[PDB]
RNA sequence: CCCGCAGAAGAAGCACCGGCUAACUCCGUGCCAGCAGCCGCGGUAAUACGGAGGGUGCAAGCGUUAAUCGGAAUUACUGGGC
């Protein structure tokens, strides 16, 4: 599942702009963040304690396109993976390939990033993938087969790339579909100001 | 610069570095095209000329023909405004605690003296004020004491008097050629507009009461008051710089 | 109840009569009678005109009257638009050539029918009254003045229980007759019952 | 800057000749995330009256903790009137584990990785204090060497 | 370095010396 | 016209012109030579630094005035600050050492 | 935190200086003050009123508009700082860097 | 949306509207000083969204109609005077503020 | 498991929204009908009944019930009290 749905509320009611829509204007007006997340938006929507820490969960959750059941599970490994439990959660869904996929140009949106590689159009260490779930470790090298690199939509989603901060921690030659996973991500460099903390929290009594 | 209050239209600068911009983009999209050697020799020739209008609009035919900005305005005249950039920099320009008005005789106040407005000495002596009142307790803050001195109560000139008790005003002529023209002296309270300069010191600054304006400057901190009271006081500078004999004079 | 008129009390002294004239039993009879309906009036077609009071000279058939109002250029009309309607409008209403002098509030926040008016108007525009009943009337504390004794009647919010409020700065001796004061009240028929308004404003004492 | 922190805001009455009278009170946790705290509690007719007054005395009369790594140097422990509470450092990857009071007085005192318990009575208004008891005791692996050095 | 800083600019030149 | 503190300038922290928005009065470079002459260092300082040039001087200055402390922290003017930008845009390398 | 930081900003703005020097800047040194490089001539778009994405005039390059806020939303107050944007690409921290950048 | 000639006039009392007239500009015989309400005031754009919080400010203290509200002209500190004439110039589709 | 062919085509529901507990208003009903884990809701403006609009959560599942441990430092060895 996916919920489908809708799209933009889920970024106007956690407040910032997420990533399931990018492209072209967007982001303030033409959505209207912060003016009414529903029907009883601009008012006084007191905080909490509890939604404050549930409130970032969801977030950091609907971003990646997971579902709870899923999420939860990112968690319980990020506790056995030896280190900084708040972090681990973060690495683990960044190294996920439907994320790995989309930060190196191909596909607009995370969203769009799951078609393709669901669609058999996505290919790593020269053998193809749709399990978007799929971990993807160090070395692995991305890419699109030779069966449909001259597509369409994915070459020109690298155009907006040029614009989104390339990433650090992997490289990737924009030339012919030649993605890279240089290192793990390391939260000093993560796009966002996540409060992981908030969520490994939440996730105990 | 806004025309009307939002258009914002290009600054001088702004064109020049538009010129280099869309000249760069340009050139690049050719090379990749593979263009003969006319054309990518006739790009990089404007090139040549927008980069150099850039950094400096000189010894060639370049820029606007007065629509607008009248010249040209790049870095290097941004820079070199007249004399370099001397009025910014090195004079100061502005300066804050300072005003002006028409010259006036006053023969009843004293050589060492000067008869500043009260509007002026109030304005000029702001923060000073806030200060006497919120001392004194009339005020309750400065939030208060901003209030009462905007309000204008009676209660604020008769802090004001005893403000400007002891605190000499760096009184100035327009054309400053000597050391004489610039002096100080004890700022007394006037029902007028004009500021009253006494005769004596008329011969040494050379400005006749027939339309002369002469700008004030409130000295601030403990070192300047010392400094005005001292060095620059229209008691102690009697003689002149050039010759022996006396400055201030019967004329 | 047990508390006198905090200006009824004070008629006599440091308060004024918004409505001095002569008048005998015989007249005396309609003549409070067609200042009412001149009064009443005035108020009808000027509500929005954020008048204050409402005098009503009257030297031998010519009935002068005064409203005075925060707002005059809106109680002044396009050029002669109000004063010409108003001024014509006291017609049979008394049977006599009355006119009409307009007088400006000085500061609005300091008047109490104003603030009552306005306080009972918020209420009815759907406002939290502990809200606007201190700080949209604390303005009376900023713009001078030393005391300022307000009160919203009960079915404030929803409930049934009727409830009353406090809510004063400065002083107000209203045990005082030199102390004279701006007392006044106003209505606000709501969506439930009539949340009333009291505003006392000490302006000085004597 | 210092942060406060909302513990929560309670009512109470008081009844009397004419009738019964009530008076909110809300208690009130501020510090910053370097190892300072100090709570405060303020009553008042009016629900925001009241925290205005326990803000202030809490700015006031506050406490340094002997914090390090963003959290405590060993698992002190304290209490105080029925409430019964110990905390445990814990290294970096853990968040604040705590319930209500002593999950805020360390969100403010510079604690990032804890795990509390409140075991007597969970009395938001002891809970708070009992806490800050612990951290107060706190004894820092410093000062140790000297303590017993020479 | 004249007048009233002259005083200051030739006690900071001496400090220069050592540092 | 008469002016203690008001609007300021975008390009170079500086007051406004005069009688318009702030009232200015320039001091100009022949009057720095006038107190240069009598030797009024002090006086100089503060005309092109603490009550004209520099943000974070002003500030300071304003609150010593109104506490009744007086004296002055200068630092630097920010009209300087621009000429290394300036000439940083030219191609020059200037910085300021130690 | 926010009063060491507060704190730290004041006593290291008073920062003296002995000498200048001045010299030729290289391609490297040039570089070395580069942010992230003038694509297109736009100022600012007049749809939405704001910086253009990368130009002249632009949020991600040189700073925001805001003293302590992102272009799109998602990065407020005080809070957060030193941290940089998902989508646009620029610190929340800033205020005053569009005069040093 | 357009911003209006005022027809009310933002966070004032009775003290300004009491210079104004009905229509939104200053009235026939005003000595205007110091910092005087000239031609009205108000602007349409808000974009404060309908929460609980924003409707019972509304409700209580209702600004003209929309949650937005500015200013336009007033008399600079300072200079003092006295009114003689005022011109009103409508665009042509627009209907002619009241003095007009 | 691979290659190909149509065509968005064939594929979203369940609980909840007074507080704990994340999510609010309008009708109707008028201690009636009904709710309900606890405190409690309902006797004319019910965020608690029922419907609707909207929102929240989870999702090929959702909710209820049953039942063990947890909360319970409430059988206290770790770890209570007279
Ligand atoms: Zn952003």
């Amino acid at each position: 599942a996916r919920y489908l749905g809708p799209k933009l509320k889920l970024s106007r009611r956690e407040g910032t702009d997420l990533f399931l829509k990018s492209g072209v204007r967007a982001i303030d007006t033409k959505c209207k963040i912060e003016q009414a997340p529903g029907q009883h938006g601009a008012r006084k929507p007191r905080l909490s304690d509890y939604g404050v820490q549930l409130r970032e969960k969801q977030k950091v959750r609907r971003i990646y396109g997971v579902l709870e059941r899923q999420f939860r599970n990112y968690y319980k490994e990020a506790a056995r993976l030896k280190g900084n439990t708040g972090e681990n959660l973060l690495a683990l869904l960044e190294g996920r390939l439907d994320n790995v996929v989309y930060r190196m140009g191909f596909g607009a949106t995370r969203a769009e990033a799951r078609q393709l590689v669901s669609h058999k159009a996505i290919m790593v260490n020269g053998r193809v993938v749709n399990i978007a779930s799929y971990q993807v470790s160090p070395n692995d090298v991305v890419s699109i087969r030779e069966k449909a690199k001259k597509q369409s939509r994915v070459k020109a989603a690298l155009e907006l790339a040029e614009q989104r901060e390339k990433p650090t921690w992997l490289e990737v030659d924009a030339g012919k579909m030649e993605g890279t996973f240089k290192r793990k991500p390391e939260r000093s460099d993560l796009s966002a100001d996540i409060n992981e903390h908030l969520i490994v929290e939440l996730y105990s009594k | 610069v806004p025309l009307d209050g939002g258009r914002f239209a290009t600054s001088d600068l702004n064109d020049l570095y538009r010129r280099v911009i869309n000249r760069n983009n340009r050139l690049k999209r050719l090379l990749d095209l593979a263009a003969p050697d006319i054309i990518v020799r006739n790009e990089k020739r404007m090139l040549q000329e927008a980069v150099d209008a850039l950094l400096d609009n000189g010894r060639r035919g370049r820029a606007i023909t007065g629509s607008n900005k009248r010249p040209l305005k790049s870095l290097a005249d941004m820079i070199k405004g007249k004399q370099g950039r001397f009025r910014q920099n090195l004079l100061g320009k502005r300066v804050d605690y300072s005003g002006r008005s028409v010259i006036t005789v006053g023969p009843y106040l004293r050589l060492h003296q000067c008869g500043l407005p009260k509007k002026m000495a109030l304005e000029l002596f702001k923060p000073f004020i806030y200060g006497k009142l919120e001392l004194r307790g009339l005020a309750t803050t400065i939030k208060a004491a901003k209030k009462m001195v905007e309000r204008e109560e009676a209660v604020v000139w008769d802090i004001l008097d005893e403000v400007i008790r002891e605190h000499p005003v760096l009184l100035n002529r327009a054309p400053t050629l000597h050391r004489l023209g610039i002096q100080a002296f004890e700022p007394v309270l006037i029902e007028g507009k004009a500021i009253q300069l006494h005769p004596l010191v008329c011969a040494a600054y050379n400005a006749d009461f027939d339309g002369d304006q002469m700008a004030v400057h409130v000295p601030l901190t403990l070192e300047a008051q010392l400094e005005a009271r001292a060095l620059m006081m229209s008691t102690n500078n009697i003689l002149s710089p050039a010759n022996g004999e006396p400055i201030i004079v019967p004329s | 109840g047990q508390k006198v008129h905090p200006n009824g009390i004070r008629l006599g002294i440091v308060k004024p009569w918004n409505s001095t004239w002569f008048a005998n039993t015989k007249e005396f009879a309609d003549n409070l009678d067609s200042d009412f309906k001149v009064r009443q009036y005035l108020t009808k077609e000027l509500a929005k005109a954020s008048v204050s009071r409402i005098v009503i000279e009257r030297p031998a058939k010519s009935i002068r009257v005064t409203i005075h109002t925060a707002r005059p250029g809106i109680v002044i009309g396009k050029k002669g638009e109000d004063v010409e309607k108003l001024r014509k409008v006291v017609a049979d209403i008394a049977g006599v050539p009355a006119q009409i002098n307009i007088a400006e509030v000085r500061k609005p926040e300091l008047d109490a029918k104003l603030v009552a008016d306005s306080i009972t108007s918020q209420l009815e525009r759907r406002v939290m009254f502990r809200r606007a009943m201190k700080r949209a009337v604390q303005n009376a504390m900023r713009l001078g003045a030393k005391g300022i004794k307000v009160e919203v009647s009960g079915r404030l919010g929803g409930a049934e229980i009727a409830r009353t409020e406090w809510y004063r700065e400065g002083r107000v001796p209203l045990h005082t007759l030199r102390a004279d004061i701006d007392y006044n009240t106003s209505e606000a028929h709501t969506t439930y019952g009539v949340i009333g308004v009291k505003v006392w404003i000490f302006k000085g004492e004597i | 800057e210092l942060q406060e922190k909302l513990i929560a805001v309670n009512r109470v009455s008081k009844t009397v000749k004419g009738g019964r009278i009530f008076s909110f009170t809300a208690l009130t946790v501020v510090g910053d995330g370097n190892g300072r705290v100090g709570f405060g509690y303020g009553k008042a007719r009016e629900v925001p009256a009241a925290i205005q007054k326990a803000m202030e005395k809490a700015r006031r009369n506050m406490i340094n903790v002997a914090l390090n790594n963003g959290t405590l140097q060993h698992p002190v422990k304290g209490v105080h009137t029925g409430s019964r509470v110990f905390m445990q450092p814990a290294s970096e990857g853990t968040g604040i584990i705590a319930g209500g009071a002593m999950r805020a007085v360390l969100e403010v005192a510079g604690v990032h990785n804890v795990l509390a318990k409140a075991y007597g009575s969970t009395n938001p208004i002891n809970v708070v204090r009992a806490t800050i008891d612990g951290l107060e005791n706190m004894n820092s692996p410093e000062m140790v060497a000297a303590k017993r050095g020479k | 370095p004249a007048g009233t800083g002259y005083a200051y600019h030739q006690d900071r030149m001496r400090r220069r010396a050592a540092g | 016209h008469a002016r203690s503190t008001g609007s300021y300038s975008l390009v170079t922290q500086q007051p406004l012109g005069g009688k318009a928005q702030f009232g200015g009065q320039r001091f100009g470079e022949m009057e720095v030579w006038a107190l240069e002459a009598y030797g009024a260092a002090y006086t100089l300082q503060e005309m092109l630094t603490v009550k004209s040039d520099d943000v974070n001087g002003r500030t300071k200055m304003y609150k010593n005035i109104v506490d009744g402390n007086h004296q002055m922290e200068p630092g630097m003017p920010e009209s300087f600050n621009v000429l290394l930008k300036e000439i940083r845009s030219l191609g020059i390398n200037i910085e300021l050492e130690d | 935190m926010k009063d060491l930081l507060k704190f730290l900003k004041a006593q290291t703005k008073t920062e003296e200086f002995d000498a200048i020097k001045i010299a030729l800047a290289s391609p490297d040194m040039i570089r070395s003050w580069s942010f992230g490089e003038v694509k297109k001539p736009e100022t600012i778009n007049y749809r939405t009123f704001k910086p253009e994405r990368d130009g002249l005039f632009c949020a991600r390059i040189f700073g925001p508009v805001k003293d302590y806020e992102c272009l799109c939303g998602k990065y407020k107050r005080l809070k957060h700082r030193g941290v940089i944007c998902e989508k646009c690409g620029v610190e929340v921290t800033q205020t005053k860097v569009r005069r040093e950048r | 949306g357009p911003e209006e000639i005022t027809a009310d006039i933002p966070n004032v009392g009775e003290a300004a509207l009491s210079k104004l007239d009905e229509s939104g500009i200053v009235y026939i015989g005003a000595e205007v000083t110091g910092g005087d309400i000239l031609v009205g005031k108000v602007t349409p754009k808000g974009e404060t969204q309908l929460t609980p919080e924003e409707k019972l400010l509304r409700a209580i203290f209702g600004e003209k109609a929309s949650d937005v509200k500015d200013s336009s002209l007033r008399v600079p500190n300072g200079v003092s005077g006295t009114v003689i004439d005022v011109q009103v110039f409508t665009r042509d589709g627009v209907e002619k503020d009241k003095r007009a």
